[PDB]
């Protein structure tokens, strides 16, 4: 099926790659460390007028 | 760390006034209510006076009204109690109080923490 026929002659033939290999997905990123100061504005004792 | 330190107490004579101070550390002062409580020997506890962040609301007990005055300054980070015409009932262990809701009372969340 890589020569696209049903009869092949004597000799050596250089075929292709038709086998299918399953794959996964992965992702990596640095360490989240420097958070924003949301507590000071959302958890303040007194809010301005 | 949160501490409240009281100073200025001592022994006085009738007709003589004194100055109490409440210096504290470890928390921001400009948004908290502060109050005074005294502890005389073996008669429970009773309230003296209080203050809030804006100091617009100031209250005294009627038994002690007219001869105390509470004051506070942010720059010096301390609470002040002014006495006038000290009498016999004044003999007690005075406590300095901080609130948790920047106001005197009435709100759902209020309480004496330190
Ligand atoms: C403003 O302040 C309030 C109150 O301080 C805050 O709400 C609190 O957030 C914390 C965030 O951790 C909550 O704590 C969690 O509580 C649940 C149960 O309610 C627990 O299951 C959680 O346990 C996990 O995390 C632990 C580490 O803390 C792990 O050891 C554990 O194994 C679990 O993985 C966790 O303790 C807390 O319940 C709330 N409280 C209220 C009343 O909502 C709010 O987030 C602050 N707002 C801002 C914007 O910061």
């Amino acid at each position: 099926c890589t020569l696209k026929s049903f009869t092949v002659e004597k000799g050596i033939y250089q075929t292709s790659n038709f086998r299918v290999q399953p794959t996964e997905s992965i992702v990596r990123f640095p360490n989240i460390t420097n958070l924003c100061p949301f507590d000071e504005v959302f958890n303040a004792t007194r809010f301005a007028s | 760390e949160v501490q409240l330190v009281e100073s200025g107490g001592g022994l006085v004579q009738p007709g003589r006034s004194l100055r109490l101070s409440c210096a504290a550390s470890g928390f921001r002062f400009d948004d908290y209510a502060l109050h005074w409580v005294r502890q005389a020997p073996e008669k429970g506890l009773e309230w003296v006076s209080g203050i809030s962040w804006n100091s617009n609301n100031i209250g005294y007990a009627e038994s002690v009204k007219g001869r105390f005055t509470i004051s506070r300054d942010t720059a010096k980070k301390s609470l002040y109690l002014q006495m006038n015409d000290l009498r016999a009932e004044d003999t007690a262990l005075y406590y300095c109080v901080k609130d948790r809701h920047y106001d005197s009372s009435g709100y759902f969340v209020n309480g004496f923490d330190i």
